[PDB]
C-alpha cells in the first residue's frame, strides 16, 4: 500500500513535472525514480475487480525505460511519456477503485484485492519513492506505532442525534421543564427549558445540564460558543416520547446564566469555562459538559411579567440554550469533515457498482450509523480505505 | 417522576379517539331546568344511542341532574370519567358560578380547620378556604402579632368582618399572613384549608348563558381563558344537547384523563 | 397478547403487598343477620380501624350489607377492587349457593335473549342461560328440526319441562346443540345468554357454614377446589370477622387484579 | 511470536531428546539448533514484566554451544544442558506471561510485551524451528491468511443465558403459553409449555420455536439431539419477567411431535433433520432452529383425562422439550473447551498479579460476558493470548 502511494505520486509528479520545454535538471531524479519503476513493474499480471458490478481488467506491463540524454525536454519525449502514463493512471484508479470496495473483519489493515496484495510482495519495495500526505503519513506511523494525528474543518464527530428529555412531565403537556438537543455534524444546539420559568425551582434557578459523549478523543479543538441556541428557539409541535400525542412548544428566550462547560478526558476535568463566549480551545477531551441556568428574572416590565405569570396557565415557555460549533480539531482516528472528499469518494465508489453490504461496515456507508458504532475492525477498514481514496484522489477526480 | 426520554422522529402513533371512546366514560352534569323544558324522558336513552352513533359504548355515558348552580356548588362528586358541566348564567350569579368553576377546574389538596380552638394563617398566593354547606356565613378578625384584633374585638362577633353569607359554598381568600379568627356557624357548614396543585384536567364546564365572565383565577392581575371554559349560546336545551354531542369529539380531545395518586376513595363510573 | 421476555436470575421484587394496600380497596359482602347478631353499631368503625393496623387506609375497607344469598344472588354489582363474600350454608341452598359463587368467581360475557321471538341453542360446554330476578321459573321445551315439540307441545305451557322454579337466580344448562323456548315470566325475570371466560381474580368467597360442596364447574365430572373459595367454621360472627381481618394479607394474597377489557360501565369503589 | 514457539519447542526437545547414555546420532541435529538458539540470543538483553504485580526481570544471554564431539552423552553434557535449559525455561516463561497479561485494541495480533517485540525482530528468524501445533499452524496460517481451523471438543460457544418469553399471559399466570429455555457451554435445552394443553389451539397443536444464533459459524459439528428436556421437566416457580411476582409450573412431559431442527447459515437452511432424534450432523451453521409442536392427546385413559381437564384451572401443566449438546465442531475462530486449558491458563496468569481491567477484554476474563459480544479486536487478542498460552504450555503445565 505504501508501493501503491508511491506509484501514484510518482505519476503525479511525472505529469505534472515532464513537460514540453522543461529543463532535464528539474526531471533527473524523478525520470530515475521512474525508470525504476518501470524496472520494476515490467513482466507482471495485474488482475483487478470482480466484486459487484466493477469489471474484471488485466494489466500488463512491457514499457520502454526514458530518454535521459536530452538536455532540455522536446515534445517527442513527452508524447512517449504520456502514452505511458495514461495507462499506468488507468491502472491505478482501477487499483484503488478495487480496494475501496472490499472490507476485512479480521485485519482490516492488511492489504485486500489481490493486485494490491501482489504489490505489497517484497519485488515491488524499490517502488518506495515518498511518503508525504498525511493520510500515507499517520499509515506509515501506524505501521510504526506511534501517535497519529489527522486535523480536521468541522469534523462530524457527533453522530446525528435530535431528541428531548422531560425531567418534570404531565399527561397534558402542561407544565413541562426539561431538555431538547441536536447533535449534528460539528454542532451541539442544547436548549433546556422551563413552561413555569423557574417558580418553585430553589432560589428561581433552575439547573440544566447535558452530558455529549465523544467516540473519539479530540485534541487541540478550537470551539465556538455562542448562546441562545437557534433551532429551539421558535413554536414547535413535538410528538411525545412515546408517540402517543403531540405537545406544544412556545419558547422565550431568556439568557442562559452562568453558564459553564467542560471538557473531560477519562472523566477528569481537563478544561473548564464559566460565562466565556465566543472562541475557546479544548486542550484534549473525550467529553463536554455543558451546564447552564435558567434563572428568573426578579424584574421585570409588565411585558415580562404578563409573560410569566404564578398561575396555572404558562402559555409562554421560558428557555435558555447554548450552540457549540467545532471548528477545527485533531483526531488520532480517521474522520469525514466538511473539507476533504474521502468519505464522497468512498460511498461514491461503491454505489457507482452496487457493491453488497460488507461484513463490517454500515449498508451505504452511512456516517451516523458508522461513527455511533465505531469498533476498531471498522476504523481499521475505514482509515484503509480513506487512505487509498486520498491516494486515488492524486490522480482522478 | 423520573426522566422520560424522547427521540424527536418517532413516527406519530395511530389516532387513540377510537381506543379512548371505548375505554372511557362521557360523564354529563346538567341542571334539571334543562329536562324540565325537554317535558320527556325518553331522552337519555336517546341521547345515549345518539353518543353510540358518535362512538362510545351504549352504557358510557352518564347523565346526572342537579338542582341549581348552587346547589351543585356544595360537594361537587364527579363520579365518572370525563366530566362535562352544564351550566346556565344567569344574573347575579357570577361569582358563585365562578366559585364553582374554579373548584372543580383545579386540583385541590386539602384538611380540615377546627374553628372554634385554633387561628389560621394561609400560606401563600395558592391557599384558600373553601366553606361548604347548607348556609355558610365566614366571619373573620384579623388579629396582630400579640393576638388581639384589628377592626374587630376578639371576643365580640358582632364587630367581625363578615366575607359571605348565606351562600352555599365559598372560596374566600384572606390577606396572606395575618393570624384570622373565624366564626363559621358549625352546624350548616363546614371550612377545610385548601391548598392549589396542578389543573384538574377532567373536568370541563360549559357555560350556557351569556358573555364571558368565569375567573377562576382569584388574582385580579390574570383572568386567563382556558380551553376546558368553553361557552356555548342557547335558546333551547334540545339544540344545546345535540351541539354538544356533535362536537363530542372536539370536547373530549380538549380534555384530558385525570393524574393525580388520590389517597382517598371514592365511587367512580369507570369501564 | 404480545410477547414478553422475561430472565430466571433477576432477583426477586421487594414486597409489594404495601403498595396494594395503598393503591386498592376492600369491600365485605356479608349477610345482614351478620349485623343483626353483633349487636351493635359502632361495628364498621371499630372494624375500619382494625383494618388500619393491618395497613389498610382509613377508607379503603367497604361494608356491603345484602339480605340473604338467595336475593343477593339477583344481579350482584361487586363496586370495589378486592370483593370478599361472607356466604354463610345453611341446607337446600346447597345448589343457589354454588349458583352465586359460579356467577361471581367466574367471568361470563353475557348477551341479551329476546325469549318472544327466537328459540335459542347452546353453542357448547361454556355456554349457559343465566335468569335473574325477582322469581324466575324458566320452563324449557326442546324443538325439532321442523319447530315441533318433543317431551312437550310448544304452544301448551303445563307440558313444559320445568328446571327451575321460583328462584332469584338460575344457571341452565341444557342440551347443546337443540333449539329450545323459553317460558320465563317476562316481567319478572331476565334471562341472558352467557358464555363463561376465564375466572375473576378480583373476587373470594368465604363460605361460613358446612362442607366443601361448592361446585363451581356444571361438568359432573370436574369438581376443582378453587383457592379463591375459602372456608371456615363459625358459632360467632365476631369471631368470623376478627378471623377475616387477622388474615386478610392471605386472602388478598389468594386473590389477584381483574384483568379485562370491559365494555359495560358500572361503578366502582376504587381509590 | 513464532520465534518463541521456536524457542519453547527447542527446549522442550532439548529437556527431552537430551538424556544420559542416548547416542549422539539421535540429538545431532537437535544440538545444531540448540547452538544456534545459544548463538544468535547471545548478548541480547530482555526487559520482562512491568504491569500489574508481574515483577519486572531483567534477562542477559551469554552462554556456552553443547558440545558435539561427544558420541554417546554422559551425565557432564545433561547436565550443562540442564544448566542452560533452566534459565531459558525461566526466560520464556516471563515473557509468556507478559505477553498473555498485555493487551491492545488496534492491531491485536501485533506483540505486546517489548521483550516479545524486539524477539519480532529480524535477527532472531535463524531461531524458527517448525511449526507443527495445532495453535502454531492456525497462528501461522492467520499470518499468511488462509482457511484456519480449530477442533473442539464440546465447545462453549453459547453464552450462558437461561430465560423464557410467554406467548399467552395474565397477571394471575394461571394459564400461559410459551416457551422457557437455558443456553449453556455447548447445551441447548429448550421447552415449549402450554397450560391448556392445545385445548383451544387450532387442531390441537400448539407450535413453539426457538432461534439460537452463534457469533462465529461453526464447521464440520456432530450434534447429539433428544427429546424431554431435563431443567424444565420438574415443577417450579419462576419470578415473572417485569419481576414484580412469581408464578408456578408443574410440568406433565409430553412427546414433542414432527420435531425439525434447521442449522442456517446466513439465514439460508443449510441442513435439516425432521423427527430424527440421536446424532447428527451439520456442515456450516451460524444459526439453530428448533421448531417443534405440543399435540393434545387425541385419546387418553382416564388418568390423563383427569389430569387435563376442559375447564379453567389446569392443575398440571402440558410441556414439551429438546436437548442438542454440540459433541464436536471446527472453527475458524478460536474458543474455549472442555480439551483445553488456554483460558483457565490465560486467567489464572492474569488474576495471579491482579492485572488492571484492559480496555478490550472483560473483568475477569469472564467466558459468557467476553463471547456475548466477540468483536473482531476481542477475537484478535483472545487468539494471541491463546496461543501464547499453548506456547508456554508446552513447558510449564
Ligand atoms: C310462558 O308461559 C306463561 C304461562 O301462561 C305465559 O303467561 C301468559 O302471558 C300472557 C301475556 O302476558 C297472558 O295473556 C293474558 O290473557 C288474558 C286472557 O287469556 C288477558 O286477559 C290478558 O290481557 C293477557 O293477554 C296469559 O294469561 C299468561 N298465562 C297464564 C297462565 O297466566 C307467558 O307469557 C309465557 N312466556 C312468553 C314469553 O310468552
Ligand atoms: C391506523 O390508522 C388508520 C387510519 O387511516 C385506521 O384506519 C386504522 O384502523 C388504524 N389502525 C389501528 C390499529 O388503530
Ligand atoms: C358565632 O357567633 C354566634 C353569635 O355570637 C354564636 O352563636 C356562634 O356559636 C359563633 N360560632 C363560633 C364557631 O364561634
Ligand atoms: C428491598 O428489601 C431490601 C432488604 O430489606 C432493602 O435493603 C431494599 O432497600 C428494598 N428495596 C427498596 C426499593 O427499598
Ligand atoms: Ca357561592
Ligand atoms: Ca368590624
Ligand atoms: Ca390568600
Ligand atoms: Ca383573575
Ligand atoms: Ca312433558
Ligand atoms: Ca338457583
Ligand atoms: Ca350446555
Ligand atoms: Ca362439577
Amino acid at each position: 500500500m505504501e508501493v501503491l502511494y508511491s506509484l501514484s505520486k510518482t505519476l503525479k509528479d511525472a505529469r505534472d513535472k515532464i513537460v514540453e520545454g522543461t529543463l532535464y535538471s528539474n526531471v533527473s531524479d524523478l525520470i530515475q525514480q521512474f525508470n525504476q519503476m518501470i524496472v520494476t513493474m515490467n513482466g507482471n499480471d495485474f488482475q483487478t475487480g470482480g466484486i459487484g458490478n466493477l469489471p474484471i481488467r488485466n494489466w500488463t506491463f512491457d514499457f520502454g525505460l526514458l530518454g535521459t540524454t536530452l538536455l532540455n525536454l522536446d515534445a517527442n519525449y513527452v508524447e512517449t511519456a504520456r502514452t505511458t502514463i495514461e495507462y499506468f493512471i488507468d491502472f491505478i484508479d482501477n487499483v484503488c477503485m478495487d480496494e475501496m470496495v472490499r472490507e476485512s473483519q479480521r485485519n482490516g489493515v492488511a492489504p485486500q484485492s489481490e493486485a494490491l496484495r501482489k504489490l505489497a510482495g517484497i519485488k515491488f519495495k524499490r517502488i518506495n519513492f515518498n511518503n508525504s500526505s498525511e493520510y500515507i503519513e499517520n499509515w506509515n506511523l501506524q505501521n510504526r506505532r506511534q501517535r497519529t494525528g489527522f486535523v480536521f474543518h468541522k469534523p462530524n464527530i457527533f453522530p446525528y442525534s435530535a431528541s428531548f428529555t422531560l425531567n418534570r412531565s404531565q399527561p397534558m403537556h402542561d407544565n413541562l421543564m426539561g431538555t431538547m438537543w441536536l447533535n449534528a455534524g460539528s454542532e451541539i444546539q442544547v436548549a433546556g427549558f422551563d413552561y413555569s420559568c423557574a417558580l418553585n425551582a430553589p432560589a428561581n434557578i433552575q439547573q440544566f445540564e447535558h452530558i455529549v459523549q465523544l467516540r473519539r478523543a479530540l485534541t487541540t479543538a478550537t470551539i465556538t460558543l455562542l448562546p441562545d441556541a437557534e433551532r429551539f428557539s421558535f413554536p414547535r409541535v413535538i410528538n411525545s416520547a412515546d408517540g402517543a400525542t403531540t405537545w406544544f412548544f412556545n419558547p422565550i428566550i431568556l439568557r442562559p446564566n452562568n453558564v459553564e462547560v467542560e471538557f473531560l478526558l477519562n472523566g477528569q476535568i481537563i478544561n473548564t469555562y464559566q460565562a466565556r463566549f465566543g472562541t475557546i480551545v479544548a486542550r484534549n477531551f473525550d467529553t463536554i459538559r455543558l451546564s447552564f441556568q435558567l434563572m428568573r428574572p426578579p424584574n421585570m416590565t409588565p411585558a415580562v411579567n404578563a409573560l410569566f405569570p404564578q398561575a396555572q396557565p404558562f402559555q409562554h415557555h421560558a428557555t435558555v440554550g447554548l450552540t457549540l460549533r467545532i471548528e477545527s480539531a485533531v483526531c488520532e482516528s480517521v474522520l469525514a469533515d466538511a473539507n476533504e472528499t474521502l468519505l464522497a469518494n468512498v460511498t461514491a465508489v461503491r454505489q457507482e457498482y452496487a457493491i453488497p453490504v460488507g461484513p463490517v461496515f454500515p449498508p451505504g456507508m452511512n456516517w451516523t450509523e458508522l461513527i455511533t458504532n465505531y469498533s476498531p475492525s471498522r476504523e481499521d477498514n475505514l482509515q484503509r480505505v480513506f487512505t487509498v481514496a486520498s491516494i486515488r484522489s492524486m490522480l482522478i477526480k | 417522576n423520573i426522566p422520560i426520554t424522547g427521540s424527536m422522529d418517532t413516527v406519530y402513533s395511530n389516532s387513540t379517539r377510537e381506543e379512548v371512546f371505548l375505554t372511557s366514560t362521557l360523564c354529563l352534569y346538567y341542571p334539571t331546568e334543562a329536562s324540565t323544558q325537554i317535558s320527556d324522558g325518553e331522552w337519555k336513552d336517546s341521547l345515549s344511542q345518539m353518543f353510540l352513533i358518535k362512538g362510545w359504548p351504549t352504557g358510557s355515558v352518564y347523565f346526572k341532574e342537579y338542582s341549581n348552580i348552587v346547589d351543585f356548588s356544595v360537594d361537587p362528586q364527579l363520579y365518572c370519567d370525563y366530566n362535562l358541566v352544564l351550566m346556565k348564567y344567569d344574573q347575579s350569579l357570577e361569582l358563585d358560578m365562578s366559585e364553582l368553576a374554579d373548584l372543580i377546574l383545579n386540583e385541590w389538596l386539602c384538611n380540615p380547620m377546627d374553628i372554634t380552638l385554633y387561628y389560621y394563617q394561609q400560606s401563600g398566593e395558592s391557599n384558600k378556604w373553601i366553606s361548604m354547606g347548607s348556609s355558610c356565613t365566614v366571619k373573620v378578625c384579623p388579629l396582630n402579632t400579640q393576638t388581639l384584633g384589628i377592626g374587630c374585638q376578639t371576643t365580640n362577633v358582632d364587630s367581625f368582618e363578615t366575607v359571605a353569607e348565606n351562600e352555599k359554598l365559598a372560596i374566600v381568600d384572606v390577606v396572606d399572613g395575618i393570624n384570622h379568627k373565624i366564626n363559621l356557624t358549625t352546624t350548616t357548614c363546614t371550612i377545610r384549608n385548601c391548598k392549589k396543585l396542578g389543573p384538574r384536567e377532567n373536568v370541563a364546564v360549559i357555560q350556557v348563558g351569556g358573555a364571558n365572565i368565569l375567573d377562576i383565577t382569584a388574582d385580579p392581575t390574570t383572568n386567563p381563558q382556558i380551553e376546558r371554559m368553553m361557552r356555548v349560546n342557547w335558546k333551547r336545551w334540545w339544540q344545546v344537547f345535540y351541539t354538544i354531542v356533535d362536537y363530542i369529539n372536539q370536547i373530549v380531545q380538549v380534555m384530558s384523563k385525570r393524574s393525580r395518586s388520590l389517597n382517598s376513595a371514592a365511587f367512580y363510573y369507570r369501564v
